[PDB]
RNA sequence: GCGGUGCGCCGCGACCGGCUCCGGGACGGCUGGGAAGGCCCGGCGGGGAAGGUGGCCCGGGGGCCCCGGGUGUUACAGCCCG
RNA sequence: UUGGUAAGCAGAACUGGCGCUGCGGGAUGAACCGAACGCCGGGUUAAGGCGCCCGAUGCCGACGCUCAUCAGACCCCAGAAA
RNA sequence: GCGCCGGAGCCUCGGUUGGCCUCGGAUAGCCGGUCCCCCGCCGGGGUCCGGUGCGGAGAGCCCUUCGUCCCGGGAAACGGGGCGGCCGGAAAGGGGGCCGCCCUCUCGCCCGUCACGCACCGCACGUUCGUGGGGAACCUGGCGCUAAACCAUUCGUAGACGAC
């Protein structure tokens, strides 16, 4: 799947047509995080398509719109079950975040697993998102960033744009 | 051997990027590499790496789940800007910033007082010469 | 037109394809001091590769193929000739431009510049190995180890006598400025408001 | 372009040197004008592509320009000869000049010396 | 009196990977090594300044050995410092890595 | 991941005086001279606290694999220590 | 003097149209008839915690000041929900 | 899909190709991908790259993985199991 | 009839438009001064003081030519130009330092006052290292010199011929 730039949420609804014998279809919600309304609603379609009986030629469409987080400033620790393919066999994980916005602990998601494990994102699945209070996180690489009273250095600090000087006659100490 | 730690609440000098050329303070640390304010020229809180900024040795007491108003206050209780005028590095910034938009007539009349410091120099090290040589020999 | 490049801890590759590139576009360049190259790897790998370059060799006559050369100097040229098209006459332009020496002998009273680019601490880890080139060129034969070391500290201590007299014309200069600073104080403010000084 | 200020003189047998412009023809040419003394520059037209500006703008408030010069008076007709009518004109406009630039300091140094390049000098990167 | 001319130097030609092409020349000056630095040198003329054995008329002036061929910088080439430009006939390929003036009177300031 | 900080204090004793300069250290007291480098490890040290009474090491950022090594090399100080004070006496016999 | 055709050689300048590339500015709709943002601890007004904040206790580094661990929900600071 | 245990083997149902067709990339190449051809000038692309050999990542790119005492560099296409 | 150091001239050739003349190494640590205290024939060892996004910053230093008259102000007279000794000088020897003098004036450079130059009037190779490299003769001061190789003659310790 191409996982161009950061994701964006889609509050998509959506039903099939009204029918004779019934008169309204259940409606259902779903929030789907993807680059553009197109593909969220394809993933919608994909979703109601494997649930129930629904297919994208007889239903509709009802509204498919953002909606904005309404704490952007407060840190959130999120925990994302992974339901993935392997490539022998089916497995699923479980793996925590820390991000402010969800769109963006759903975008290092991807990063982060099409490193760890080569997550290719075309037949991968999010079940569910939530928050954790900071007492009940698992990842000690979480758990670690809550210090209040810390104090430390930095071990280097590298430097770039070295092309456009070219040429130096003392050696530049990196210790900064 | 390391003098500046990075602390949370330590005023920081952005190197490069959207707001190049301002000072920001260390608000919290959320990621491995990427930091979260500067209430004197109306910096927005945003994101931000640790590449493309420059810490001093400045730091105050004062809660992080605070927001801009009690970060403008602490600014304004500290004042940071006249030891930042009184830092040597910023003194001599504004002086490359002149030596980058000097006047070339400007800088032919001190490429003459320069030619009449050179004259200085060759009369008066030549008498520090003479004067050496005749403490040596 | 002539850069003198210094050769302390500068990478094979990387500082080669910076000469390549600044030789073909035409500036005279003189590298100098190649005694402390190092590659990343062991020294089991660094080792095996001198081994696999010399075991591909010639079977009819080795008088006449490839020659396995012991300086650091000619393994330079070696790599450079490997990476330029020497069959070409801009390569043989650019074999005259080039001008490469192990150690520093004649104009050795010179400032040389560092490519920033081929720096270990740059590119490499510090928790990375390394094997000397000199050390290899010794133990497959080079012999002229301890003759350029000797005269390494010939030069340096002429440079040690010269630079602390270097040094003592320095306390002059700031000494004369503290004697005539009733005539030139009109001389430094005008600097000062330019920014020259601070 | 605006009157007054100093220009860097290119396409003439004189090159190189600093000429205070002193205002637009009606035909087009840009009639620039030094001290007969220090720059050494007659009553010459130029071009606005072949003028490279410096900003450094005197007043040029106070002065006045005669109705007899216009575009056919500066025509190559034929030998070159100085005719009375140029000195007396180059007197005129040089006691104009004169004494806004004796008024600036060190100004008559920035007129009689020349452009010259050295060593790690490019326009495109300072500022004049 | 002294310089009045920038150091450009000749690099190539704009070519692929076994075809070149000689009508579109390549030039790099020294001192620049970016498209929104090399915006400065729009519309500047260039020269390739070299000698012959055959004494040519100066205008203005005795007759000499130099020669000059003029050109003209259209705009630039790559990310980290190119030029392009094209003059009036074709550089040969003696014409590799050489020192050129760059005429800057025809001028935007 | 890159643990941020893992300390490891040593109480030299009074007889034990050190002074370091970079990562270089001379260690006297009763009998017996030893020096040894520590460039190799690139750490951080510290002799900290008046009259120098005890030193620190650290590693900043650092893995799995590199925060082993720094044990190991506490536990060649402290045998270097007991060698200075106290001493080592290898006694062995021989077997036909 | 008006109109028209052309130069013995080498170049430059200007305006007009067409085809492209780039830069500096200014104006207006929609969103949840936008989330959020700074100003008057905004007053009244009920409750809760920890990356534990004033303060208390324990132990050691400096001749009266700081560190690590517990007590705590505002306290010589924050803070979320009505 | 048949015959063989498997092949650059033989024989069959659908589309496209050399023969009758060169150019761009894949190092060299009957079939791979893109796209098909009068002669020039200007602007701009697919397939493909932007350490050098030749034009570009010389982006102040990010996330993390791997130390190997036989790593790794691409569909055909030139090597592998438990 | 040939050559070492200092004219009227003549063919051929290629890049150029100022030099940067210098300790060392650390990179999770250094640079620069006093070095009161010791080892050393005058240098290090610590102790101290300022800087660390490095001003003892190669993103830096110096030279700068339009020229010439006169009167001044600091500027400077101990200085600029050259001849004779004393040292340094070889990984592939620099045309480097100092002192006396045969010789010269207070002119050079930084600011005020005045005057002059073919002012060539709108179109370009100007600007340079140049006593630049190579080949031929024509001139004139000081100073030295009158050589060898090959074919061939004898040799076998050589040997198809050369070759030794």
């Amino acid at each position: 799947m191409k996982a161009s730039g950061t994701l964006r949420e889609y509050k998509v609804v959506g039903r099939c047509l009204p029918t004779p014998k019934c008169r309204t279809p259940p409606l259902y919600r779903m929030r789907i995080f993807a680059p553009n309304h197109v593909v969220a609603k394809s993933r919608f379609w994909y979703f109601v398509s494997q649930l129930k009986k629904m297919k994208k030629s007889s239903g509709e469409i009802v509204y498919c719109g953002q909606v904005f987080e309404k704490s952007p400033l407060r840190v959130k620790n999120f925990g994302i079950w992974l339901r993935y393919d392997s490539r022998s066999g089916t497995h699923n994980m479980y793996r925590e975040y820390r991000d402010l916005t969800t769109a963006g602990a759903v975008t290092q998601c991807y990063r982060d697993m099409g490193a760890r494990h080569r997550a290719r994102a075309h037949s991968i699945q999010i079940m569910k998102v939530e928050e954790i209070a900071a007492s009940k996180c698992r990842r000690p690489a979480v758990k670690q960033f809550h210090d209040s009273k810390i104090k430390f250095p930095l071990p280097h600090r590298v430097l770039r744009r070295q092309h456009k000087p070219r040429f130096t006659t003392k050696r530049p100490n990196t210790f900064f | 051997v390391f003098r500046r730690f990075v602390e949370v609440g330590r005023v920081a000098y952005v190197s490069f990027g959207p707001h190049a050329g301002k000072l920001v303070a260390i608000v919290d640390v959320i990621d491995q590499n990427r930091a979260l304010d500067g209430p004197c020229t109306r910096v927005r809180r945003q994101a931000m790496p640790f590449k493309c900024m420059q810490l001093t040795d400045f730091i105050l007491k004062f809660p992080h789940s605070a927001r801009q108003k009690y970060v403008r206050k602490a600014w304004e209780k500290a004042d940071i800007n006249t030891k930042w005028a009184a830092t040597r590095w910023a003194k001599k910034i504004e002086a490359r910033e002149r030596k980058a938009k000097m006047t070339d007539f400007d800088r032919y009349k001190v490429m003459k007082a320069k030619k009449m410091r050179n004259r200085i120099i060759k009369n008066e090290v030549k008498k520090l010469q003479r004067a050496a040589l005749l403490k040596a020999s | 037109q002539v850069l003198v490049l210094d050769g302390r801890g500068h990478l094979l590759g990387r500082l080669a394809a910076i000469v390549a590139k600044q030789v073909l576009l035409g500036r005279k360049v003189v590298v100098v001091r190649c005694e402390g190259i190092n590659i990343s790897g062991n020294f089991y790998r660094n080792k095996l590769k001198y081994l696999a370059f010399l075991r591909k060799r010639m079977n009819t006559n080795p008088s006449r193929g490839p020659y396995h050369f012991r300086a650091p100097s000619r393994i330079f040229w070696r790599t450079v000739r490997g990476m330029l098209p020497h069959k070409t006459k801009r390569g043989q332009a650019a074999l005259d431009r080039l001008k490469v020496f192990d150690g520093i002998p004649p104009y050795d009273k010179k400032k040389r510049m560092v490519v920033p680019a081929a720096l270990k601490v740059v590119r490499l880890k510090p928790t990375r190995k390394f094997a000397y080139l000199g050390r290899l060129a010794h133990e497959v034969g080079w012999k002229y180890q301890a003759v350029t070391a000797t005269l390494e500290e010939k030069r340096k201590e002429k440079a040690k006598i010269h630079y602390r007299k270097k040094k003592q014309l320095m306390r002059l200069r700031k000494q004369a400025e503290k004697n005539v600073e009733k005539k030139i104080s009109k001389f430094t403010d005008v600097l000062k408001t330019h920014g020259l000084l601070v | 372009i605006t009157p007054g200020t100093i220009l860097i003189i290119l396409t003439g047998r004189h090159r190189g040197k600093r000429v205070v412009f002193l205002k637009q023809l009606s035909s087009g040419l840009l009639l620039v004008t030094g001290p007969l003394s220090l720059n050494r520059v007659p009553l010459r037209r130029t071009h606005q592509k072949f003028v490279i500006a410096t900003s450094t703008k005197i007043d040029i408030s106070g002065v006045k320009i005669p109705k007899h010069l216009t575009d056919a008076y500066f025509k190559k007709k034929k030998k070159y000869e100085i005719t009375e009518q140029r000195k007396v004109d180059q007197k005129a406009v040089d006691s104009q000049i004169l004494p806004k630039i004796k008024a600036v300091p060190q100004l008559q140094g920035y007129l009689r010396s020349v452009f010259a390049l050295t060593n790690g000098v490019y326009p495109h990167k300072l500022v004049f | 009196s002294g310089r009045l001319w920038c150091k450009a130097i000749f690099a190539g030609y704009k070519r692929g990977l076994r075809n070149q092409r000689e009508h579109t020349a390549l030039l790099k000056i020294e001192g620049v090594y970016a498209r929104d630095e090399t915006e400065f040198y729009l519309g500047k003329r260039c020269a390739y300044v070299y000698k012959a054995k055959n004494n040519t008329v100066t205008p203005g002036g005795k007759p000499n050995k130099t020669r000059v061929i003029w050109g003209k910088v259209t705009r630039a080439h790559g990310n980290s410092g190119m030029v392009r430009a094209k003059f009036r006939s074709n550089l040969p390929a003696k014409a590799i890595g050489h020192r050129i003036r760059v005429m800057l009177y025809p001028s935007r300031i | 991941m890159k643990t941020i900080l893992s300390n490891q204090t040593v109480d030299i004793p009074e007889n034990v005086d050190i002074s370091l300069k970079g990562r270089t250290v001379i260690v006297k007291g009763p009998r017996g001279t030893l020096r040894r480098d520590f460039n190799h490890i690139n750490v951080e040290l510290s002799l900290l606290g008046k009259k120098k009474k005890r030193l620190r090491v650290d590693k900043w950022w650092g893995n799995r694999k590199e925060l082993a090594t720094v044990r190991t090399i506490c536990s060649h100080v402290q045998n270097m220590i007991k060698g200075v004070t106290l001493g080592f006496r290898y006694k062995m016999r021989s077997v036909y």
